[PDB]
RNA sequence: CAUCGGUUUGGAGCGGCAGGAUAAUGGCGGAGGAAUGUGGCACGGCUUCUGCUGUGUGUUAUAGCCUCUGACGAUACUGCCA
RNA sequence: CGAUGAUUUUUGCCCUGCACAUUUUAGAUGGAUACGAAUAAGACUUUUUAGUCGCUGGACCAUAGCAGGCUGGCAACGGUGCGCUUAGCGGAAAGGCUUUGUGCGCUUGCCGGCGGAUAGCAAUGUCAACAUGCGCGGGGAUAAAUCCUUUGCAUACGACUUAG
């Protein structure tokens, strides 16, 4: 028999499955696509979030009932140092995606960002990178090779780039590297940017203005193991119900005879990966400023 | 009729069944084939029919739990991998190693280009159908249900076809000097013996 | 002009000259249908046959009556000299050669390949030299 | 029935030198050159002379017979594009609201732009094609003229013209408003 | 001298079978070259060889032979039905045999 | 089938009332000789109170062509039942013998209206010796002056599985 | 491996004989006829008449065909060979 | 499935030239012999008029020598194998395709001299590429992870983010 009234369903399907993320660092599933003749530019930057604020604004939204009045907003602030150029990275155009050919590093890596690729650091000779830095012996030509080879062959060039977590208020030592896709101007313009940008900070300010939406990619927070009414959304069973109420009473119809992979069921609630989008930038402070 | 180390088969042109049957019955009897270009491969109809069949296809799922289904590939080599695989008793040991003994590709991947295709005549779509029929690029009716590398595909061969022009312009050269060497040497008596034999 | 690039097809006519059975030689006479025509030739029996039998070569004896008698065909062939114009030709020519290679022994095959190294010896000093 | 064969023939005037090579078409005159592929369709050619050419299918069922006089009308209208030119005239029909018709030019593209469509706020656009010209008629009042080479895109810009002015959710019967094409000729009269 | 090959090749493909039943006592045989029943002819009660490998030596040799012999054709397109003194084990189907050239009547 | 064209000639027994009964004949197209007889006491029942236990077959001969490579066009005259009733119809056959023309005529029938063997009556034969008696134009269209036509895109049947040159159709 | 005996599947198998409309055809000869009319002839459109060609005429000419037939000679098909 | 960092001061690890012995094989036994495109079309020559090619690979290359031995000569200055060596191209899974010079062989292009038996009238009558181990030889490099304590951006327990 079909339902006695109509509901729509409780959650999105969508967003399944309602599992942990694999890594904390939420990964940009797709970047900006790349216009040549746009000026060679970074596409995402990596922040912390600090917490929540409130503004005061005058809203210009000419037909509104608050039109040229003020508003009382909340607004979210995230702490972004400036991240360091350490990398590069070309990709290649195949029948099966993306691949990548060469990674090409600086020479001289900051110790937050080798400590990224220890498990146990303090116990460690910290022996990462040093045969590398020495492939910049006296005349650089196996990196010059690679870039080469970047530019004849990449299509896509990405860079790598750590925060510098030193700079924030976290007990964390290890720095957070991410790859950052490089749009605008040719494959060897980006490949050129990147080796000038060896060893050196790139700003917020350089990657974002004022009044930009933009968007977030992050892991929400985590609930753990949580129940159906909590997790999905569905309505509590009647006070006097045997056996407890925070469930869902039919979890499915004789057939078939299965559960569906449609029907509520407890388990773990948040830490997923979420990107969000069309969020406006009020503000790029400088942390120079004393106001 | 001779058993071959590899047979490397030009899917261009050829019928997606007839061309699949054949390579069954190859891959069963021990012979190693590989088909490329199955992006140029051909299923006989319009475009829209075999489109509403791929979409008959695409309503085919587990209904309790959607991972568990049908997986309905969407390159033109897992199409003719599909079609392949239900003329095989895949689900034996046997079945198993015959369809080891065979691979498909988009476009002419190395080590294949630098090798010689051949075709399949009962298997080709010019010489099969009645010439006024319609008639499926099966690279066509993949990019219309998900497949995403078509333009890379294209991409990728026309840079092989203009290594492949060098080639030939480079080996037809030669086959003119050894030509007009061989002309030389005509009317020689070695030459005179050997055109009584038949050579 | 124009310019107009136009088919060079064989026809089914009364006079073409066909193969049957890859060995001999007819001529059509009349044409039955779209499949069938019926052929005859000093070397065969006079019959209806389906064009698909047969495969239509290059040649043509020229003013051939339609329904024409086994001695019309006859007197006009032999006139024409359709044999030795088929006889001169590269397709006759490669199954002629075709035949002689299939009839060659061992020691004859040996003889081949002894003369062909020989050849190519020769083959190669001129290639080298231009 | 599988006829025989089937014949036309191709008339080509004298200052025009059609050319054609493996089922593409191309048509020379004084206005011009045009190309066409017939690739599908089974058809074969014979030059007749420098004046007629002949279009012929062999062992033809009717549907194959059929697509024969299409194709040797399609050349004759590459013939009389590149000789004579075409022009279809566009009248504009209103019963209340003026229809304002410009020719504008955004993004380096010619669109034809009709405001005012029953009194519509909004703005119709339509692409001109490569090869047509269009023109707002100083002899007439509220005229179009779409002309060009090529019959096909003439009359198809002139359909993307008429279609994109209907009247929706009114009795058409009643609101004739639009743009209808009124004459279809030739740029060079005759 | 690059070749030294004095048997003409073959494949294993199958037992004699209707669409259920398999009967291993007779193995179909192609024979390389061969595509009509005029053609497979020639080789009628010409003896033929499957060589393996095996995992113990016996007099010095890992190399293990299965012998039989070409008893009339199968079918249209010049397979013929073998007959081994052991059956051919399924796991060969798709294997090489050897046809040999004797017993000769050339 | 494989037809042959038979003259069948048969009678009643003769009886002291009628010892000479008159003799009838029939020209049938039959695989056999078996058929031809079965055919032949099918065909006297539906015009004549015999059958084969009352009547006497008296001669079954092959007719053979008068003239088997002269290519002809042959009218036929049949009475068929269809699934609704039952059709009279005329057809037009070229070929060089008239036992070829029923066979076409048999496989026309099958192929055009579902006409079984046992579904259909042969009522006459005949050669059209003048061009003005064709009526058909799928017979029509090859009478003509000069006829000459093409047969393009041929398909070239190949002894292998795999071919190493480019297929062709020119012919 | 050879030879034998029993059973059996074949060969591009070969030869002899018989029957039929004592095959029908075909080839040769004779007689008659017509057209999807060859040459010729008479008008034409493009051809320095470059298989030029079209339409009329009529009956073998610078091609042939159809029907009837006379004396031979084969083959197909179906059987038989102890 | 890819890129990239570091890879044990242990007698352990990596690369490499051999030498020997082993395990395995969905099945070596001359060569997987490379345009593209059309098919009512392709490709030659004159001329764009015309003629010619195909009508299958029963092709092409390779193929003679104790599974291919030992020696001699003639003719050519070619062919081929291996080793160094020069330069270029190839990123779709390039890991291959060319190329320079040089050295050592062989050469059946032609003509010679010697050898093979007895495995007995057949018995796969054993001749291959991949892998691993073990002895030598030459070079080369000199780590981490887990448990544990800690954290709380995590969490039923595992797991996760941190720090040591």
């Amino acid at each position: 028999s079909h339902r006695k009234y109509e509901a729509p369903r409780h959650g999105s399907l969508g967003f399944l499955p309602r599992k942990r993320a694999a890594k904390q660092r939420g990964r940009v599933k797709s970047f900006p696509k790349d216009v040549k003749s746009k000026p060679v530019a970074l596409t995402a930057f990596l922040g912390y979030k600090a917490g929540m604020t409130t503004i005061v604004r005058d809203l210009d939204r000419p037909g509104s009932k608050m039109h040229k009045r003020e508003v009382v907003e909340a607004a979210t602030v995230v702490d972004t140092p400036p991240m360091v150029v350490v990398g590069v990275v070309g990709y290649v155009e195949t029948p099966r995606g993306l691949r990548s050919l060469t990674t090409v590093w600086a020479e001289h890596l900051s110790e937050e960002v080798r400590r990224r690729f220890y498990k146990n650091w303090y116990k460690s000779k910290k022996k990462a990178f040093t045969k590398y830095s020495g492939k910049y012996a006296t005349d650089a030509k196996q990196v010059e090779t690679e870039l080469a080879r970047i530019k004849k062959y990449a299509s896509v060039v990405r860079v790598l780039a750590h925060t510098q977590i030193k700079k924030t208020p976290l007990s964390q030592k290890k720095a957070h590297l991410a790859e950052i896709q490089i749009n605008g101007g040719s494959v060897s313009d980006k490949v050129d940017w990147a080796k000038e940008h060896f060893e050196k900070e790139v700003s917020v300010d350089s990657v974002f203005e004022q009044d930009e939406m933009i968007d977030v990619i992050a892991v929400t927070k985590g609930h753990g193991f949580e129940g159906v009414t909590h997790r999905w959304g569905t309505k509590k069973l009647p006070r006097k119900t045997h056996r407890g109420l925070r469930k869902v009473a039919c979890i499915g119809a004789w057939h078939p005879a299965n559960v569906n992979w449609t029907v509520a069921r407890a388990g773990q609630n948040g830490y997923h990966h979420r990107t969000s989008i069309n969020h406006k930038v009020y503000r790029v402070g400088k942390g120079t400023d004393e106001a | 009729s001779s058993f071959e180390k590899v047979v490397v088969i030009d899917g261009k042109g050829h019928l997606l069944g007839r061309l699949a049957s054949i390579v069954s019955k190859q891959i069963l009897n021990g012979q190693k084939v590989v088909v490329v270009r199955c992006e140029e491969l051909n299923i006989s109809g319009e475009f829209f029919r075999n489109k509403l069949k791929y979409h008959d296809y695409l309503r085919k799922a587990t209904r309790y739990n959607k991972k568990k289904g049908p997986f309905h590939f969407r390159a033109p080599s897992r199409i003719l991998y599909k079609a392949i695989r239900g003329m095989i008793p895949h689900k034996t040991a046997r079945g198993k190693a015959a369809l080891e003994r065979l691979k498909v590709f988009e476009g002419v991947p190395p080590p294949y280009d630098k090798k010689k295709r051949v075709v399949v005549p009962q298997a080709l779509r010019v010489l099969r159908l009645k010439p006024g029929r319609k008639y499926t690029t099966v690279g066509k009716l993949s990019s219309a249900v998900g497949w995403k590398y078509e333009s890379v595909v294209e991409k990728l061969e026309e840079k092989r076809k203009v290594q492949s022009a060098e080639y030939y312009a480079k080996k037809k050269a030669l086959t003119k000097k050894l030509n007009a060497a061989k002309a030389s040497t005509a009317e020689s008596e070695a030459a005179q013996k050997l055109a009584a034999f038949g050579y | 002009s124009s310019t107009v690039k136009a088919a060079n097809w064989r026809f089914v006519e009364v006079g073409r000259v066909v193969l049957v059975d890859n060995k001999e030689l007819a001529t059509i006479v009349e044409i039955i249908d779209q499949k069938r025509v019926l052929i005859d030739g000093p070397k065969i029996q006079r019959q209806a046959i389906a064009l698909a039998k047969i495969v239509l070569t290059p040649i043509v004896l020229p003013n051939l009556p339609r329904g024409s008698r086994t001695a019309t065909v006859t007197k006009k062939w032999a006139a024409a000299d359709i044999d030795a114009k088929w006889a001169a030709s590269g397709w006759a020519k490669k199954l002629a050669n075709k035949e002689r290679r299939s009839q060659l022994s061992d020691f004859e095959r040996f003889q081949v390949m002894v003369l062909k190294k020989q050849r190519r010896f020769a083959t190669k000093k001129a290639l080298v030299k231009a | 029935m599988k006829y025989i064969q089937t014949d036309q023939i191709l008339d080509i005037p004298e200052g025009v030198t059609v050319d054609i090579k493996a089922r593409v078409v191309k048509v020379t005159g004084p206005r011009g050159e045009l190309t066409k592929d017939l690739k599908h369709i089974d058809v074969t050619f014979n030059k007749i002379n420098n004046r007629a050419i002949k279009i012929t299918v062999h062992n033809g069922d009717r549907k194959h017979v059929a697509a024969l006089r299409t194709v040797k009308s399609l050349i004759a209208n590459l013939i009389t594009g590149v000789t004579k030119g075409y022009k279809y005239k566009m009248r504009f029909v209103y019963a209340h609201f003026p229809i304002n018709v410009n020719i504008i030019k955004k993004d380096g593209q010619d669109y034809v732009e009709i405001r005012n469509f029953l009194g519509e706020k909004r703005v119709r656009e339509v692409k001109i094609h490569e090869g047509v010209t269009m023109e707002i008629s100083s002899t007439q009042k509220d005229e179009l003229i779409v002309s060009g080479n090529s019959l096909e895109a003439v009359s198809q810009n002139a359909a993307d013209i008429q279609q994109i002015c209907r009247v929706r959710n009114k009795d058409i019967r009643k609101f004739l408003d639009g743009i209808y094409v009124s004459e279809r000729g030739t740029i060079v009269e005759e | 001298a690059e070749s030294h090959r004095l048997y003409v090749k073959g494949k294993h493909i199958s037992y004699q079978r209707s669409k259920s039943v398999t009967n291993p006592n007779v193995s179909l045989i192609q024979i390389e070259g061969v595509a009509s029943p005029k053609d497979a002819k020639f080789y009628l009660g010409k003896r033929i060889a499957y060589v393996y490998r095996a995992p113990k030596e016996i007099r010095g040799s890992k190399i293990r032979v299965i012998w039989g012999k070409v008893t009339r054709t199968h079918g249209n397109n010049g397979l013929v039905r073998a007959n081994f003194k052991k059956n051919l084990p399924p796991k060969t189907f798709g294997a090489s045999v050897r046809i040999m050239l004797y017993p000769s009547n050339i | 089938s494989r037809l042959n064209e038979y003259q069948v000639i048969g009678r009643n027994l003769p009886t002291e009332s009628v010892p000479e009964p008159k003799l009838f004949r029939m020209r049938i197209f039959a695989p056999n000789t078996v058929v031809a007889k079965s055919r032949y006491w099918y065909f006297l029942q539906k015009l004549h109170k015999v059958k084969k236990a009352s009547g006497e077959i008296v001669s079954v001969n092959i007719i053979s062509e008068a003239k088997p490579t002269k290519v002809k066009t042959f009218g036929i005259w049949l009475r068929y039942e269809s699934r609704s009733g039952i059709h009279n119809m005329y057809k037009e056959y070229r070929d060089v013998t008239r036992v070829g023309a029923v066979e076409t005529m048999y496989q026309d029938l099958a192929a055009r209206h579902r006409a079984r063997f046992r579904s259909i009556h042969i009522l006459k034969v005949v050669e059209l010796e003048k061009t003005d008696d064709v009526k058909r134009q799928y017979v029509k269209q090859f009478l003509t002056k000069d006829l000459k036509f093409p047969l393009p895109h041929r398909v070239q049947k190949s002894k292998k599985l795999f071919q190493a040159t480019a297929p062709t159709t020119f012919y």
